[PDB]
């Protein structure tokens, strides 16, 4: 079903019947990465928050938090659990990929804050 | 907490701000989230008064108003001896005239 | 505390003047206002 | 904090100053410090 | 030799050589770099008047003094085939200071810059007492009289460095 | 009024002297342009001092072993600007120094140590120490 | 008329173009005066005598910091 999902991704997505049936079958099969890629590609046409969140989560190859397989089906909105999971994933990502540059370059935090400060009023300067 | 609203703000930030000069060799999602964490850690005293997104847009707009591409900014406290030395050594009149 | 920020360009391309800042900032302020309303960008700007 | 961090800062500066002193003389260090103090005054 | 050039020259020869020197200096001061240096000199007068330590804007003007003195020497003595400028090509700190000692800004107003500035005086209120009037006078001095005096004195100091423009020199009849 | 005028005359002279002290270098009112030179002299001294420090590092950069250069640079940087910046973590500077020391020891292992089992043991320990992709359980099972 | 140690010290020194700046490094360049002597009793006695004589002859020479004819400077470099 991965090839069919990839083919449907090239054509019009999120508005069809055979594509919806293929997506339902893939979600039932519960693929590891092919399902995530299909969900990211199909949901790109209709809105971008869910598709981009799935693509970013699949960039790190996160097998856990499989709520996306059900949330992406008829994703007219976002559930509370899905929103909480996405927020937690983003916060973990920023924490990790901010601690990593500090380890690589100890002056990274000093640089960025000094890049946003110079062109401000005295209100931000006094801080 | 309004994931689409946060993603809409991220899309606006990426649309008009390059955002790649600040952090290299990474995706825009990581850069945006890292900048959010930095501003949260350093600008909560203004979070309690003005909006998070408003402050972020103001800071990024000013930073890229200085120049779109990479800049190197060094701060000095003229009242201190070491910082005054660094300030009067690094700065040049030629560079200032040439707008460098 | 009062501090002086010295901004230099690694590329060497010239920075833009203060009037260029006062031109650049309102453009993105208006872009954000079109994006979202009820914000107070102008008050923060001045 | 504010005590262990300052001890670590002092230790790192001490390591650098030991590296300096290994490849330098006492007279040169005294002259440099005297000139720096005169500049500070 | 350059400090007492007039002693060795006649009146007419001194006039010719010094006119060449001053004309070339005037032409140099119309360049964008010198104009920018003087503009930044005037920009940070308020900040620089609060400390004896110089700023970057102040040091931009001071760095031009050595090269300006060297160029003045070259302009006055360009006729001398016995003069070697390769010694001026590179100088030490002491030599640079020695050259700076003989620096003159020929676009400055040559007349006396001393002036009288009137600062309004507060008249003692008969209603108030001695202590209340004294407190009012101290507040007036620390808020108005002292800033006015500081501004006047700083303006007197800075105005003895910024030159007249070519247009002002022509208007006053001091050039060409 | 006479007392106030006398006080203002004293204040006027004091303010003129204060502005002369803090702005003598701008103008050539003083004969031979003395005070200006003094301030310029100061700048020279200041510049020299900084250059001196840099030159010292260059000397040390040419006499230490090639393996140590990076470490010295780190320390040098922390002596120049790292300490004065409050947003730079001395803990992270120390962690970076420890990582560089671990890398140096790993390179030292490649100097023909000729230890059959200790080579693998130390390689695994250093890989898991600097938090590489290799897991600690990997070397635990290897042992 | 210099040696390898002084040349190394001076080549590691850069961005110096006036003799005053190089005079600022007079002690560091004077470190090039390295004596490859032994630690025996006779060599230690000779070192003591030679250092005392150097101190006396420098007292009689009496040159200031800025005039050091025996410490090579910018001309050699
Ligand atoms: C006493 C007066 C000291 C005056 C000089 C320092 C302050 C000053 O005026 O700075 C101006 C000026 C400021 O310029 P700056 O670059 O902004 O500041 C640089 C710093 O001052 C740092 O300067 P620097 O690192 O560039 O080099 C100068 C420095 C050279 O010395 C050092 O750098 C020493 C650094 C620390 C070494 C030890 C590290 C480990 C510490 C472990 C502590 C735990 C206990 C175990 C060890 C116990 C040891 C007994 O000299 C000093 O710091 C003077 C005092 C040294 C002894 C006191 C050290 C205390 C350390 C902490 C102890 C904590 C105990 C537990 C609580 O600095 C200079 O001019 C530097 C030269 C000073 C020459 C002094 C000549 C003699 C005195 C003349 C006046 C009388
Ligand atoms: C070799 C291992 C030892 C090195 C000693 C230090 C060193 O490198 O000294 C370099 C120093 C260079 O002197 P310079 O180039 O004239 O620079 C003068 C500056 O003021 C720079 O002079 P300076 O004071 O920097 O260096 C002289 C050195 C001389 O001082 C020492 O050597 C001190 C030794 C003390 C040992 C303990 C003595 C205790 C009993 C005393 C009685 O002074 C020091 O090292 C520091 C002062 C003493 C600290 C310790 C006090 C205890 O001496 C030499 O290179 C050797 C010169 C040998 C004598 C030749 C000429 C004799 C006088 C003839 C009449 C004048 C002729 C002028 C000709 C002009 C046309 C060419």
């Amino acid at each position: 079903y991965f090839h069919s999902d990839a083919q449907i991704i090239c054509k019009p997505h999120y508005c069809i019947y055979f594509q919806d049936k293929q997506i339902t079958c893939v979600k039932m099969d519960h693929s590891i990465h092919p399902q995530i890629i299909g969900k990211d590609s199909d949901g790109i046409c209709i809105f971008q928050k869910v598709e981009k969140q799935d693509f970013y989560l699949k960039y790190r190859n996160l097998q856990l938090c499989a709520d996306q397989k059900h949330c992406y089906d008829t994703s007219q909105q976002t559930c509370m659990p899905l929103s909480a999971s996405y927020p937690a994933v983003k916060m973990g990502g920023t924490c990790g990929n901010y601690n990593e540059p500090i380890s690589i370059s100890c002056f990274y935090e000093g640089n960025v804050c000094l890049l946003e400060n110079p062109r401000v009023c005295i209100r931000i300067f006094f801080n | 907490i309004n994931f689409k609203t946060k993603y809409r703000f991220y899309k606006f930030i990426s649309t008009n701000f390059n955002l790649q000069t600040i952090i290299k060799n990474c995706n825009d999602k990581i850069i945006f989230s890292t900048l959010l964490y930095i501003v949260n850690l350093n600008y909560s005293f203004f979070y309690k008064t003005i909006k998070n997104t408003d402050l972020i847009v103001y800071l990024l707009a000013n930073k890229f108003s200085i120049l779109n591409d990479n800049i190197i900014v060094s701060k000095f406290n003229i009242s201190k001896f070491n910082d005054y030395i660094k300030y009067i050594n690094n700065t040049n009149s030629i560079d200032t005239y040439l707008e460098n | 505390f009062f501090t002086d920020f010295v901004s230099l360009i690694v590329l060497g391309i010239k920075v833009i003047k203060r009037s260029n800042f006062i031109v650049y900032n309102p453009n993105h302020n208006l872009l954000t206002y079109c994006f979202n309303m009820l914000i107070f960008f102008k008050v923060n700007g001045i | 904090h504010l005590y262990t961090t300052e001890l670590l800062i002092e230790l790192i500066l001490f390591k650098y100053k030991l590296i300096i002193l290994k490849f330098s003389s006492i007279k040169y260090i005294l002259n440099f410090n005297v000139r720096k103090f005169i500049l500070f005054n | 030799k350059f400090r007492y050039r007039l002693a060795n020259e006649t009146s007419e020869t001194f006039q010719r050589r010094n006119n060449r020197m001053v004309e070339r200096q005037i032409k140099r001061f119309q360049q964008p770099q010198y104009k920018h240096a003087f503009e930044q000199l005037q920009k940070n007068i308020a900040i620089s008047s609060n400390s004896g330590n110089a700023l970057h804007s102040e040091y931009g003007y001071l760095e031009l003094l050595s090269n300006e003195s060297v160029q003045l020497y070259k302009d006055y003595y360009e006729s001398d085939a016995e003069e070697d400028f390769k010694v001026f090509e590179n100088l030490s700190s002491k030599e640079k200071l020695v050259m700076i000692a003989n620096f003159e800004n020929n676009l400055l107003p040559k007349y006396d810059r001393s002036e009288v500035h009137l600062i309004p005086k507060r008249q003692w209120e008969p209603a108030f007492g001695v202590w209340e009037n004294f407190l009012y006078d101290i507040t007036e001095y620390a808020s108005f009289i002292a800033p006015r005096g500081k501004e006047i004195a700083a303006d007197y100091q800075i105005q003895s460095a910024i030159p007249l423009t070519k247009e002002e020199l022509i208007e006053a009849g001091l050039y060409k | 009024m006479a007392i106030r005028n006398f006080v203002f005359k004293i204040s006027n002279q004091i303010q003129n002297l204060a502005a002369k002290r803090s702005l003598a270098y701008l103008n050539q009112i003083d004969s031979q342009s003395v005070p200006s030179r003094a301030t310029i002299n100061m700048k020279d001294q200041v510049t020299q001092m900084q250059r001196e420090i840099d030159n010292m590092a260059n000397v040390i950069r040419a006499q230490i072993p090639d393996e140590d250069r990076a470490e010295f640079e780190i320390l040098k940087k922390y002596y120049v600007t790292g300490q004065h910046d409050s947003l730079v973590d001395p803990q992270d500077v120390l962690l970076q120094l420890d990582r560089i020391q671990v890398l140096k020891n790993l390179k030292m292992i490649e100097l023909n140590e000729e230890a059959y089992d200790p080579e693998l043991v130390r390689l695994e320990k250093l890989k898991a120490r600097v938090l590489l992709e290799e897991e600690g359980a990997l070397l635990e099972y290897a042992h | 008329q210099t040696n390898k140690e002084w040349w190394n010290l001076a080549k590691n020194i850069q961005d110096v173009k006036c003799q005053q700046e190089l005079n600022r490094y007079n002690d560091l360049l004077s470190q090039a005066y390295t004596l490859s002597l032994d630690n025996t009793i006779r060599n230690l006695v000779f070192k003591a005598k030679f250092y005392s004589w150097l101190f006396v002859i420098n007292w009689f020479k009496a040159f200031p910091d800025d005039f050091h004819p025996f410490i090579p400077g910018l001309e050699m470099k």
